[PDB]
RNA sequence: AUCGAAUCGCCACCUACAAGACUGGAGCUUGCUCCCUCGAAGGCGCCAAGUAUAUUCAUGAUCACAAGACA
RNA sequence: UACGUCCCUCUCCAAACGAGAGAACAUGCAUGGGCUGGCAUGAGCGGCAUGCUUUCGGUGGGGCUCGUCCCGAGGCGCUGAACCUUGAGGCCUGAAAUUUCAUGCUCAGGGACAC
RNA sequence: GUGGGAUUGUGAAGGGAUCUCGCAGGUAUCGUGAGGGAAGUAUGGGGUAGUACGAGAGGAACUCCCAUGCCGUGCCUCUAGUUUCUGGGGUUUGUCGAACGGCAAGUGCCCCGAAGCCAUCGCACGGUGGUUCUCGGCUGAACGCCUCUAAGCCAGAAGCCAAUCCCAAGACCAGAUGCCCACU
RNA sequence: CGACGUCGCUUUUUGAUCCUUCGAUGUCGGCUCUUCCUAACCUAGCGCCGCAGAAGACGCUAAGGGUUGGAUUGUUCACCCACUGACAGGGAACGUGAGCUGGGUUUAGACCGUCGUGAGACAGGUUGGUUUUACCCUACUUAGCUGGAAAUUGCGAGAAAAAGAUUAUCCGUGCAAAGCGGAGGCGAGCGGUGGGUAGUACAUGGUACGCUCAUCACC
RNA sequence: UUAAUGAGAUUCCCUCUGUCCCGAGUUACUAUCUAGCGAAACGACAGUCAAGGGAACGGACUUGAAGGGCUAAGCGGGGA
RNA sequence: GGAAGUCGGCAAAAUAGAUGCGUAAGUUCGCAAGAAGCAUUGGCUCUGAGGGCAA
RNA sequence: GAUGUGGCCUGGAGGUUAGGACGAAGCUUAUGGCGUGAGCCUAAGAUGGACCGGCCUCUAGUGCAGAUCUUGGUUGGCGUAGCAAAGAUCUAACGGAGAUAUACUCAACAUGCAACGUUGGAUACUGGAGCGGGGAAGGAUUUCGUGCCAACGGCACUCGUA
RNA sequence: UCCACCGGCCCCGAAAAUGGAUGACGCU
RNA sequence: AAGUUUGAAAAGCACUUUGGAAAGAGAGUGAAAUAGAACCUGAAGUCGUGACAAAGACAAUGGAAGUACCUCCAUUUCAAC
């Protein structure tokens, strides 16, 4: 980042203070627009009211107007050393026009893109299974999906994935879980 | 004494290099009529897909005269520009110099982002000092003497005129920063142009402002990209025959001994497309307004049914067009999701086909994935009745 | 702040303009006569702020980039 | 010194590599769901029955055992089903909807210049 | 002056001295446009009209406006081509005991196939002012008269030049701007 | 248009010469591609005819644009079929072979005719007969980085700038006018950013606006 | 003169087709970028043009006109 | 569209197995001949025919 | 093309004079001086380590820029052309110096990459006219075990017909 | 004043292929 | 092809240190390790590095005259000179 911005640059303190800075600056704007839409909602016409849609948070199924996503988002805080979850991977969308010999060795390196994107980790193992399972339909026969368990572990302190294999019968309606 | 034909590929179009912009500008504006209002001369749109359409033609003597025909369009979504600024031109001897530029006093966080390569990691100072100065009474009276050399020295007087990308809520075109263009005003005094500057600050500029529905205009954008391309495609020559050692797609020849060097003219492999492009006589066949204002977009007085712009499935690769569009005849330069310039024409308006008014009897929203057959989701509910998972969903919905 | 320099005419009167087969003005006789601002100077500047009763200059020793220069 | 710029990272209107357009905790990315589309009716099971559909309707040229229950390409039903649908990179979380999106990942960005 | 470096090759440690270099610009936009490139070009039909001319046979052209060649620049809505989305089916031989899932035949082979790319195989768009030639005139001498020229003028070609279009500041733009810094 | 005479021009023919190249400048045609010339076929204007019209002849300015598809032939030339506004003529190392192709030509094999006693010959016919190399420089095409006006240096100062105690000692307007109008501190003014509140405006999440408390600056 | 035979030479016809009109799309391996490895040919000196003369086709000479430096991918005009 | 390409159908496309039917000129009577051409072939469930040993 | 030169230079010989460990020959030079020049001479080596200069005469395998010159070495091109037929490898554990290799800040990514041999598992190929199992010719220790990776195995190696 | 004839300088006669050459600019 | 021609003696670099090793940094021997092993001298050419000179594009080199800056060079002068 730029040198107002550095961490090491500014140290803790106040890295935070202008974090906290911009924040507050955000959340007053966002808090006056709030106020000020919904007494210019209130005292509008239901002609106008309806003509107006989703401005004050009024529509369902939609985004909050005020802020972004991200700033909704609670942060629980640092992860523990050893976690576990479960994904699926759309291998498919990833090996799209590849040459047919080469399939399954791409297969083996984008999931350990993945995973080691996922999880901040260099050290990215392939259990058995996971390999069998990619491997299991010949070179060119990668499946279009895998569901993998993905297990981080600690051993300065040295972070390392294993990736294993999930079987499923199916892949409809699985998303991404926290395993204990 | 050989056999005869013209060469391939157009020499004023040289060099074939990479535009310097991405963004269609006007290298030149319409000749000012100062018996005329002050009007923009220009407007910045984007390029959504095409679509075609039926209408009625209105041509005496042709074959075509009170008979449907129909003709692809283009959709270009056109949210609201923003003007920010002004600027006067002072003619010399060696070409226009502009004397100064009048700032507004609020600028958008979108027009000021333009100035950062990583704005939401910057300390966000643009313009700051600016707005602390021009608020008080020195910075009252320069704001005053640049307006008033405006008036004493400029022939020429534009408009510092910027997109929000806000209100284009689009998801792949992924700029955040505002696209700012030079948009020159035509007509009137000089004095006239700085009033009609002076109201448009910091106000929005709707493009049913600047153009008109059965109007035609000039297009200024930036061709689609093709990277290296060989002789074949990037000049149209020949392909040599099937036996020829060493390759077919290629010029044989590409010089005699004297001159001994290779002329420009001669056809190279190099960059093909990314080129700039001005594109006269488009006809506007729609203005329309955005969806959330009147949901019937493409309902004509001929077809009842109550139906936007945008076709089953979005426009791909683009989506759903939410703002103001504009309609146009034909095809224009560039790829969807590019931001283009609409200029007012620059050659004269007289013919009959560029005078003649505009109907449209239908506008077809079908798919544009995979040979659609639908006009809208009422009619291809009706066409299929109850699927299995609407079926499922109702059971789910009983309990 | 390096830095020692080469350059030696200033101006708020030239720093507007046009014509050279007609140049200040007339006349009728049209190339001569009569009038004038009389047709060949941009203003200063060159050692007393002004034309005179003055007043420090050395030895930097007989040439040397003027050893000095906001006129 | 400060603004800032670049590299690492992410996206694709760019692209041989440079360069470009962008993003910089962002519905940004991931995975689901829905849409849009492609193909053409999956596996399994079954034959007037606890099956299919809402009272109806339910094979097969032949063949084999002791009217029944067996073998049999193919057919019918559940079933416009099953699967695929963004990836070199379709749509929807900002018009309305008999539904019109849901979740979870990020936890002080790192480095070098500017100097 | 300030700072940072360094001298010539035979040890070490301190002193000078002398060189050299930095000491003010960065970074982000919008523009100008000198110079260079340069592009549109043909045919047909309607009507004029079966008329002007002509004994008659025969037999025209422009205002206009309707198309079409060629060339040029693009585009992908449609139609067409293309498929390693090996997408979905189907089908042969072999093969994992069978069904299943598939797998091998360097994409097995066959049908259909989105996206993308793409065809005058599809679709869109291609503009305006000067200045002259040849030549015809005006006024008008030389030279009474005359004369188109001799001094002046006018009209004037798909020519030339510029505009529009493409590149564009080694064309070194004291063009305008945003923000830091330096100067102040 | 032009006898018989006479004067030129041009190097798109062939001859004449033998100056360059024999320690090698790849050799016909076609294909592909670009450019140039005009002695103009078509396309634009204009004169003139024996010019009634239509069709044409001849000339002038004009080379901006255009000038095809095929049968036989290695062919260039030709001449036949057809289209067309027209199917003009030339140059570029008889443009163009590390661009191709290799039909012809021009080695070695072989057949014929003629010639020769013969080996063999033919300027005659016939058939078969290796087409090599670019990663260097320049040129051209695209594609990156980057100094620089004393074209790197001098400190060597020139604005298609303003107009004044010599650009200092205010701001506006006006003709480079006449004048005319504003311009130790506290407080005030004017504003930039934050709280409270209140409509409204704009395309409607995000900015601006009225009142008050806070800070900040400049005055 | 000859049936049969022929990687012999020639002409025509049916079929067929990207030979062509007129090109377009896809694949593998290259080129391309990276790690490791790593040559040769060739090499007077060198390399922007126009005209002129000149051993009668100059990169150097005369007179003009260009030319900021360094680079990546190509390309076959010239380097007779 | 179908040789208009090209010196020249070069290259490529095309034909295709098996079975039945059918097959010209010419001829050294052997051939020509796979001349040319026409048709049929899957999967299932069956039926027929084609044998050997012993009393 | 001819000729001259108390003209220059080199290896040896007869003479005569000198020099050298307090540094000969050789070699280096912004290292000066002298000569029209061939060259000579000095200086300095932070060079060297043992021979050698001048002058007269004698003598010769006696002076180089080029011969598609001979031999050796170097060199731009150039980190370039390229190392593309015979389809192909993946995964864990073990072994190994071959690593999980770090200044401050820093939890791990963004600061040690890339590559190995063995065993297990997976995937594929050869497809009996075989990268099968044995012989002649030819070769002659390449066979086997242990060890070891300097060179060689046009990349690599912990492996090897080294 | 015009008729013929003869000089000077200028003009016409006077068309080629990369953009170009009284050496260049220019000179009346 | 190829002189082993280190040095007077092998006195042929113990020992420390880090590196897997090769080696590096120290320390020793020696008059001298630019005498460290096929080692005397160690040229040219080519290359690296530090300091400096600058320098557009006139291919470079070259001539002649100056000038700026340098000069581990020579020579001369330094007072009744
Ligand atoms: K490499
Ligand atoms: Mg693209
Ligand atoms: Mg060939
Ligand atoms: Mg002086
Ligand atoms: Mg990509
Ligand atoms: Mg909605
Ligand atoms: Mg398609
Ligand atoms: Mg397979
Ligand atoms: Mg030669
Ligand atoms: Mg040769
Ligand atoms: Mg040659
Ligand atoms: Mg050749
Ligand atoms: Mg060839
Ligand atoms: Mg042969
Ligand atoms: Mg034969
Ligand atoms: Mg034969
Ligand atoms: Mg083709
Ligand atoms: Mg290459
Ligand atoms: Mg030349
Ligand atoms: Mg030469
Ligand atoms: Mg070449
Ligand atoms: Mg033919
Ligand atoms: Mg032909
Ligand atoms: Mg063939
Ligand atoms: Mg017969
Ligand atoms: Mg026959
Ligand atoms: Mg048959
Ligand atoms: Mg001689
Ligand atoms: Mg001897
Ligand atoms: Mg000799
Ligand atoms: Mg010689
Ligand atoms: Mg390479
Ligand atoms: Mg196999
Ligand atoms: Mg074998
Ligand atoms: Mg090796
Ligand atoms: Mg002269
Ligand atoms: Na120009
Ligand atoms: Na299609
Ligand atoms: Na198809
Ligand atoms: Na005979
Ligand atoms: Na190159
Ligand atoms: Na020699
Ligand atoms: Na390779
Ligand atoms: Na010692």
């Amino acid at each position: 980042t730029r040198a107002g911005m550095k961490g090491k640059v500014l140290g803790k303190e106040k890295k935070a203070a202008i974090i906290d800075a911009r924040k507050k600056a955000a959340e007053s704007r966002k808090n006056r627009d709030d106020k000020r839409w919904k007494r210019v909602l209130a005292n509008m016409d239901e002609e106008k009211r309806k003509k107006f849609h989703g401005v004050g948070n009024t529509a369902k199924n939609s985004r909050v107007r005020g802020a972004t996503r991200a700033s909704l988002l609670k942060r629980t805080g640092r992860k523990p050393d050893a976690v576990s979850m479960e994904a699926t991977i759309h291998l498919s969308k990833l090996l799209k026009k590849k040459t047919f010999s080469k399939r399954a060795p791409l297969a083996i390196k984008r999931i350990k893109a993945f995973v080691g994107r996922l999880m901040k980790t260099k050290d990215n193992r392939i259990d058995a299974s996971l390999n069998t399972y990619i491997w299991h339909k010949g070179v060119k026969g990668v499946p279009g999906r895998v569901r993998v368990l993905i297990q981080r572990k600690s051993e300065h302190k040295h972070f390392y994935t294993v990736i294993s294999n999930v079987p499923v019968a199916s892949f409809k309606g699985l998303t991404t879980k926290t395993v204990e | 004494c050989k056999f005869e034909h013209p060469r391939h590929g157009h020499l004023g179009f040289l060099p074939r290099k990479r535009s310097r912009q991405i963004r269609g500008r006007a290298r030149a504006f319409p000749k000012d009529d100062a018996t005329q209002k002050p009007h923009l001369t220009s407007f910045m749109v984007f390029k959504a897909g095409m679509t075609h359409i039926v209408r009625d033609v209105d041509r005496p003597g042709s074959k075509v005269n009170k008979k449907e025909v129909v003709e692809p369009v283009t959709i270009l979504e056109a949210p609201p520009m923003v003007i920010v600024g002004i600027v006067g031109y002072r003619q010399t001897p060696v070409g226009l110099k502009t004397i100064g530029t009048v700032w507004a006093h609020h600028t958008s966080v979108e027009f000021r982002r333009r100035y950062y390569k990583n704005w939401k990691q910057s300390a966000q100072l643009a313009f700051s000092r600016q707005k602390q100065f021009a608020n008080t009474k020195e910075g009252k009276v320069a704001e005053a003497r640049t307006l008033n050399a405006f008036a004493k020295k400029a022939s020429v007087i534009r408009v510092i005129a910027h997109t929000q990308l806000r209100k284009l809520r689009n998801h792949r075109v992924g700029v955040k920063k505002a696209h700012v263009q030079e948009i020159q005003v035509n007509g009137g005094s000089v004095a006239a142009k700085i009033a009609l500057a002076k109201s448009l600050l910091e106000k929005e500029v709707r493009v049913d402002s600047v153009f008109q529905q059965s109007e035609a205009c000039d297009v200024c954008s930036v061709t689609k990209g093709h990277g290296t391309e060989g002789v074949v495609k990037r000049w149209g020559v020949a392909c040599l025959p099937r036996k020829t050692h060493r390759g077919l797609r290629k010029v044989a020849c590409i010089g005699a001994w004297h001159p001994a060097r290779v002329m420009y003219t001669v056809a190279r492999a190099g960059q093909h497309g990314y080129h700039h492009r001005t594109q006269l006589n488009k006809k506007i066949y729609q203005i329309g307004r955005s969806v959330a204002v009147e949901p019937n977009q493409a309902t004509t007085t001929y077809d009842l049914t109550a139906k936007t712009i945008t076709p089953m499935g979005g426009f791909v690769g683009y989506g759903t067009v939410r703002n103001d569009y504009v309609m146009l005849k034909g095809s224009v330069s560039g790829p969807r999701r590019r931001v283009m310039t609409l200029r007012r024409p620059m050659a004269p308006q007289t013919s009959r086909q560029l005078k003649e008014k505009i109907v449209l009897k239908f506008i077809d929203t079908s798919s544009k994935i995979g040979h659609g057959r639908f006009q809208t989701k009422k009619e291809k509910n009706q066409w299929f009745g109850p699927l299995k998972k609407d079926r499922i969903r109702r059971e789910e919905r009983l309990r």
